[PDB]
């Protein structure tokens, strides 16, 4: 019962986010006088019988094809582990073992795609899907030679002279693993698996980072670089447990991001409403870097962020944890949300089981706010602060959220989490609430975009305008505030994106945006007269043969999407959903 | 749009005004339509109206085309196809339409003090600017004044249109600013009938829909102009660009009204409780006294009888009035008899007649402490709890103190045993300030013992006010007003350092200003009065002047913001006191020589206000 308490729900449902346990799925054994070792192989037995695939699992009717390219790989793995040879079957190597099978009726691809997920799915071989880059090209043979290689690369104790702070050099790096391959013919794969892995990421031209090799607390003023400051904002994470090398990838991840942010303000990239997200929010020159095994500190022109570990116990809930402090004398805090992004992205790719609760509802991981009102009236002790939940929630909403020790004295927002109202920006591009003759009729939506969010016709300041609203509620329970806490940030993290990459724009061709609010929650953008091109397009196209717009309008319509797509590009801005609904008349 | 609903209005012209866009903008358009339903005489008579249609477009266009003005109507353009021509559209529809949705829930001034006098000096100088022009108006009324702001700080609120939604001059435009007046002041219209010829003759007559008094209005000064402007003989009838002058007169902006009571025989002024503005007359039997309400100019309480000993000051303490008579005795009465106090609550003994009253709240306790002044410098300490006062008394003896730590010669004339006039608490309540002499004596409120002396004036001057203000910045600050030098100087509370002065026996204060450091009756000082952020000082020849402080480098520039006197007071005899009643009202009290006593009564303006009077003014000449 104890271990179905830790993982069903109380209403005696699955709990969320974790596996379906019941009796069934439960057992008890003795290794000497082997109790019970039958009943766990029948049960074994009868889970695996009872599994269906589409017809059951056990015995699945299966191309013959697809087992004899199973015996195919089987016997290249057991030839190369005689040959002392390196575990890796390139796209190009599978194609061949699948063209030397015999009666082979694999033609096309998608037969190869699914015969790998077979040969995966029985433990025959081994993928990352990294299909960045063409890193996908590549599927694994052996997990103990794997786990070998990568035992080898963490085995390495290079000396202070060897590890330059966690980097190795190429050079060396690749001289110190040869043994089980990293030879001449072999370098760019091994580097790719290790960049898929996370082990050995590439630094400048010169050298690899390794995150298990991060040096300790250098002996360093770290609080003389501290201001005292009112342009403060700080955020405490606290963690039922802290993941095996946490603290190592997410340091790694912000490293990589600042080196790449100081190398594009001397590549992958999006546009349109989009799942695919990037730091585009951040636009900072750093100074100097600080870092260690558990922490990091960057000062940048107007600033500097700190993130460090640190012995999280608000309301005496002592456990894993860590502190994240920003200053900045522009009120430009975009690194908070940058830090925000990267723990959000570390968790969801390395631990995103953390991204859960427990059997009960309480957050495995949780985020609070120190109270600037608190605080002041303290300056130590269990300080007052605020759930991050709740800001959020309540920004979206109101400027204010109370303060629970000082109820009669006002903590701001925007001197609480910036982040969600945007002090980055010049004021100038404010949108006025009082000036927007907003309406949500089903008649003025003009149109609706991939982010879920919709685009209205609307007046602001006597000119029509186009204004993207975001809507988050989907309708006192912990999980609805969990869950309505969680959208309010996406949806504020893609405002972010929106208005960065929107502001960052200027061309004939594209739609200008005209400011951004925040209660509600939306932008405006100019709105088209003449509505689409697919809407004057196909009331031309119903009265003529070809050339529906006219010779030199046709020409000049075509140069002008041309140029827009020259521009974006220029910008390294990938459109991926160019048609004629979203091409728009004026 | 032609619709129905889009219908802004009509004109005289048969024309009608519709509700538009233009350019994005809202816009008033007039519309000019002409056709009215093969023959010889329909193209004849279309074309005569056609014909007089374009002749006035012209005339109207010419008219509106030479007119530029801050209240006036604009013209955007002029069309052809229609014919019709735009002007800016109100955002808030008339006059009319306001003010009845105002007035419906006020008795007067609907549209606020402020605001109802903006919008008069606006009409007023609309019309001016009219008759500069050499322009008649003939049909001014609330249906075509149309409404723009309702804000006070605003510039313009309002704008005279074209449309609405025999001999004629002058007077006559004059006389319906008059009517306009009456309807702004009242919310309602001049309702003498429903027939136009019986409520002419009644006008003509000397009949007016009659309001109330100036008790009841409050604006006194713009009764008066709209009387004098309805006048039946049109010659006595004031011209516009006058009018626009006086508005320009503070006088015109601050008072009231004035009351009067008859013969008295002294005045004081408590916190409003009860007794708000209180006139005593009487003796012994006959004792009593009369009471003003400032904010309905009645008189609830008329020579209410109150035996006893003739007083010099009543301090009310959360529901106990404390009476200080002559006969070196406090007697305390309580409001739980109402007006007739005459048995008292408790009568509280001191060796010296009580010439002045202070009650500093102590909240740590939630108690008071009533510290009264003593006709011999000295200062008794009663504390109160729930009203309830305590016979064991403390009192502090100036010289005692100046013996321990301020060592004054015993020879000096500052030993005179002089009576403490003024009273001030500053810090917060933390200290008190009371006026000995020449010399200022600070009590710690803690250990009720005289902690420090000040000397704002040197011997043998003497203080008879204290009032303590703070600047906008949070810096507490403590003026003291001398009756021989007929001067005040200014202190701050913190150091209990001299940083200004400022001589108040000026003959002309043309914009009258001193620094500030980080008829020879008729000028003399009268009263300290620290209404928000400015201070108003009382004179004896019925002017007061307000002053406040201009920021320069870190140091401050005292000023006159206004100079005010209502002439009308003149009948009343010399200004003997003054005070603050509330927080946007003042008093002010003349007794003549018949010992009859005259309250006239100011609103209790802050530098917000004359700022924006001023500053109005000033704006809308540049405009």
């Amino acid at each position: 019962a104890y271990v179905l308490a830790l993982c069903r729900s109380p209403s005696g449902s699955r709990a969320t986010g974790f596996p379906d346990i019941t009796f069934k799925h439960l057992h008890e054994i003795s290794c000497k006088s082997l109790e019970g070792q039958e009943g766990l192989r029948q049960l074994i037995f009868h889970v695996t019988c009872s599994m269906k695939d589409c017809q059951r699992l056990a015995g699945r009717l299966i191309p013959r094809s697809y087992l004899s390219l199973q015996e195919a790989v089987l016997a290249e793995q057991q030839r190369r582990s005689r040959d002392d040879d390196v575990q890796y079957l390139t796209d190009r190597q599978l194609e061949q073992l699948v063209e030397q099978t015999p009666d082979n009726d694999i033609k096309d691809y998608e037969d190869l795609q699914s015969a790998i997920s077979f040969l995966i799915e029985t433990g025959t071989l081994l993928h990352f899907p990294d299909t960045s880059h063409g890193l996908r090209n590549l599927y694994f043979l052996d997990p103990i030679w794997l786990s070998e290689c990568l035992q080898r690369i963490f085995n390495i104790k290079g000396s202070r002279s060897v590890a330059k702070n966690g980097v190795i050099r190429a050079e060396d790096l690749r001289m110190l693993l040869v043994g089980t391959g990293f030879t001449q013919q072999t370098e760019e794969q091994y580097f790719q698996f290790l960049a898929k892995f996370e082990i050995a990421l590439p630094v400048a031209n010169d050298s690899y980072l390794l995150p298990h090799l991060l040096p300790s607390k250098p002996g360093l003023d770290t609080h003389g670089m501290r201001h005292p400051t009112a342009n403060t904002i700080q955020r405490v994470f606290k963690m039922s447990f802290v993941p095996v090398g946490f603290w190592q990838r997410f340091i790694a991840r912000m490293l990589i991001s600042l080196a790449e942010m100081d190398l594009q303000l001397f590549t992958i990239y999006s546009f349109t409403g989009n799942q695919r997200n990037r730091c585009s929010t951040f636009r900072v020159k750093r100074n100097q870097t600080i870092y260690w095994q558990e922490g990091l500190l960057v000062t940048f022109d107007g600033g500097y962020l700190s993130v460090e570990s640190s012995d999280v116990n608000w309301k005496k809930k002592k456990s894993g944890g860590m502190k994240i402090v920003c200053q900045s004398e522009v009120r430009d805090f975009s690194a908070m949300a940058f830090i925000t992004d990267h723990v959000n992205s570390l968790i969801d790719q390395w631990f995103p089981a953390l991204t859960a609760t427990e059997s009960d509802g309480t957050p495995l991981m949780e985020q609070y706010v120190p109270c600037p009102v608190c605080e002041t009236a303290w300056a130590s002790e269990d300080v007052q602060y605020f759930d991050m939940e709740d800001c959020v929630l309540t920004a979206i909403e109101r400027d204010f959220i109370s303060c629970p020790r000082h109820p009669d004295l006002p903590v701001p927002l925007q001197e609480l989490v910036p982040e969600l109202f945007m002090t980055d920006f010049p004021a100038r591009l404010f949108l006025e609430n009082s000036k927007l003759e907003h309406s949500e009729d089903e008649g003025s939506v003009l149109g609706q975009g991939g982010s879920g969010t919709v685009i209205y016709r609307a007046r602001y300041q006597g000119q029509p305008v186009a204004v993207k609203r975001f809507h988050i509620k989907k309708f006192a329970d912990t999980m609805l505030r969990h869950l309505r806490a969680t959208d309010a940030m996406k949806n504020f993290s893609e405002f972010r994106q929106e208005a960065s990459m929107l502001h960052a724009l200027q061309h004939p061709c594209i739609v200008a945006l005209i400011g951004i609010s925040i209660h509600p929650l939306c932008f405006a953008l100019e709105l088209a007269p003449l509505s689409s091109l697919n809407t004057v397009l196909s009331e031309n196209a119903r009265d003529s043969s070809f050339i529906p717009l006219g010779h030199m309008l046709t020409q000049k319509i075509a140069y002008q999407i041309a140029s827009g797509l020259a521009y974006l590009h220029k910008k390294n801005i990938i459109f991926c959903d160019l048609k004629s609904d979203n091409i728009l008349v004026w | 749009s032609e619709d129905e609903g889009s219908v802004l209005g009509q004109g005289g012209s048969g024309t009608v005004i519709y509700r538009a866009r233009y350019q994005g903008q809202p816009v008033a358009v007039k519309r000019f339509h002409i056709k009215k339903f093969a023959d010889t005489m329909l193209r004849h008579l279309r074309a005569t109206d056609a014909m007089k249609n374009f002749s006035e477009f012209r005339q109207e266009a010419s008219m509106l085309h030479a007119l530029q003005h801050p209240c006036i109507v604009a013209l955007i353009g002029i069309s052809i196809h229609p014919l019709c021509f735009a002007l800016e559209l109100a955002p808030l529809s008339s006059l009319n339409t306001v003010l009845s949705e105002n007035a419906r829930d006020s008795s007067f001034i609907p549209l606020g003090h402020m605001l109802t006098q903006k919008i008069a000096y606006q009409i007023a100088s609309g019309l001016a600017y009219l008759h500069k022009k050499n322009i008649i108006f003939c049909d001014l009324k609330s249906d075509n004044i149309l409404v723009w702001s309702l804000d006070v700080k605003e510039h313009i609120n309002i704008k005279l249109s074209d449309y609405g939604i025999i001999v004629y001059d002058e007077k006559v435009d004059m006389f319906s600013y008059g009517m306009v007046l009456y309807e702004l002041l009242s919310g309602q219209r001049p309702a003498l009938g429903h027939h136009q010829l019986q409520i002419a003759k009644k006008l003509s007559k000397g009949i007016r829909p009659v309001l109330g008094q100036p008790e009841e209005v409050q604006f006194r000064r713009l009764q008066a102009l709209m009387m004098e402007c309805w006048d039946t003989k049109p010659e006595k009838r004031p011209l516009a660009l006058s009018v626009v002058s006086q508005m320009k007169d503070p006088t015109f902006a601050t008072f009231m009204y004035e009351l009067c009571c008859g013969k008295q025989t002294a005045f004081f002024s408590s916190q409003g409780q009860e007794y708000t503005v209180v006139f005593w007359d009487g003796k012994e039997e006959s004792r009593n006294y009369t009471v003003v309400n400032t904010e309905k100019g009645l008189m609830e309480v008329q020579r209410m009888c109150c035996p006893g000993m003739k007083v010099s000051c009543q301090l009310q303490v959360q529901r106990s009035l404390w009476t200080a008579t002559e006969d070196q005795k406090i007697y305390i009465y309580t409001l739980k008899g109402m007006c007739p106090l005459n048995t008292p609550q408790q009568a509280l003994d001191t060796p010296a007649v009580v010439t002045c009253f202070l009650a500093v709240p102590v909240i740590k306790k939630n108690s008071y402490l009533v510290l009264a002044g003593l006709a011999d410098g000295l200062v008794a300490v009663f504390p109160v709890v729930r009203g309830t006062p305590k016979d064991s008394c403390s009192y502090l003896c100036s010289h005692t103190a100046n013996r321990s730590k301020f060592s004054i010669a015993d020879e000096d004339a500052r030993q005179n045993p002089y009576p403490v006039k003024a009273m001030e608490v500053v810090n917060s309540g933390s200290e008190v300030w009371y006026s000995n002499g020449p010399g200022l004596l600070v009590i710690d409120c803690a250990s009720l013992e005289i902690c420090r002396r000040l000397e704002p004036y040197m011997a043998p001057s003497m203080v008879t006010s204290v009032v303590c203000s703070s600047e906008g910045r949070g810096e507490e600050v403590v003026w003291c007003l001398d009756d021989k030098a007929n001067s005040l100087v200014m202190y701050h509370s913190t150091t209990y350092q001299l940083c200004a002065r400022y001589f108040c026996g000026v003959p002309s204060p043309l914009r009258d200003m001193f620094p500030v450091r980080p008829f020879s009756q008729h000028l003399q000082a009268v009263k300290i009065l620290a209404v928000r952020d400015l201070i108003w000082v009382p004179r004896r020849g019925g002017d007061v002047i307000v002053i406040g402080l201009e920021k320069d480098s870190g140091a401050q520039r005292g000023r006159v913001i206004a100079v005010l006197k209502a002439r009308e007071l003149t009948p009343h005899g010399v200004l003997v006191d003054a005070a603050v009643v509330a927080k946007d009202t003042v008093v002010c009290t003349f007794e003549n020589e018949n010992t009859e006593w005259c309250l006239a009564v100011w609103r209790g303006w802050g530098a917000r206000e004359f700022d924006i009077f001023y500053q109005s003014y000033e704006e809308l000449g540049r405009l």
